[PDB]
């Protein structure tokens, strides 16, 4: 759930 | 797991993460069953020699979705298109209204790739770039075939996996130069570009054939 702001990816489960 | 809401997933991931980088990957975007799916009907497609060579060794063949044993590429499409909906004309200063049909490509392994490009270089309307991966267990330190994109205003490439069930957003316009490095397996993806109304209705492209 969790989005590194300066990279470009997350996975959505 | 239990998969981010399509609404949520829009407003507090896409919308952002392309606006800050124009480029955004969401991994697990369908879950397994349905990313299976989604390719043993590709692997149909290109098994019953729908495919047809499309700089680049690409083959290429166009689903709209509806077509019987396309099903599941049907229901990629409308996710894509709900994703749109709901970033709800957040995505920089685009009016989205239309999209073209899916093209679904593959690299046959062989080194095959794409020469680096601009998916619209000459204003004919397509803003978004929305790519779908299906090639289970894909390793590019196996089988190469890494998307490398070169942002305009950044020093750094990016490179972008073509992992199973794996969606890409990227602008379509001179922001984004890329290329498909050497594949040596056989690899498939699923693309949809979107279009600015405006942009688009402005016809700079005349297509005659
Ligand atoms: O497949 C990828 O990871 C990135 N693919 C492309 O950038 C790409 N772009 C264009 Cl404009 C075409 C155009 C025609 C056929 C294949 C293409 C392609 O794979
Ligand atoms: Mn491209």
């Amino acid at each position: 759930x969790v989005w590194l702001t300066d990279t470009w990816v997350l996975s959505r489960t | 797991t239990k998969p981010l809401p399509a609404l949520k997933l829009a407003l507090e991931y896409i919308v952002p993460c392309m606006n800050k980088h124009g480029i955004c990957v969401v991994d697990d975007f369908l879950g397994k069953e349905t990313g299976q799916q989604i390719g043993d009907e590709v692997r149909a497609l290109h098994d019953t020699g729908k495919f047809t060579d499309g700089i680049r060794g690409d083959k290429i063949t166009w689903i709209e979705g509806k077509e019987p044993g396309c099903e599941t590429i049907g229901l990629l499409m409308s996710s894509m298109d709900d994703l749109i909906r709901h970033c709800n004309g957040k995505l920089g200063s685009y009016k989205i209204n239309g999209r073209t049909k899916a093209m679904v490509a593959c690299y046959p392994g062989n080194g095959t790739g794409y020469v680096r490009h601009v998916d619209n270089p000459n204003g004919d309307g397509r803003c978004v770039t929305c790519i779908y991966y299906l090639n289970k267990d894909w390793d590019a330190k196996v089988s190469g075939g890494i998307l490398r994109i070169f942002p305009e205003g950044k020093a750094q490439f990016a490179d972008i996996e073509p992992k199973f069930d794996r969606l890409l957003f990227f602008w379509s316009d001179r922001r984004n130069p890329h290329e498909v490095q050497p594949a040596y397996a056989t690899r498939y993806a699923i693309t949809v570009w979107y279009f600015d109304a405006d942009e688009r209705a402005r016809a700079k492209v005349k297509y005659l054939t």
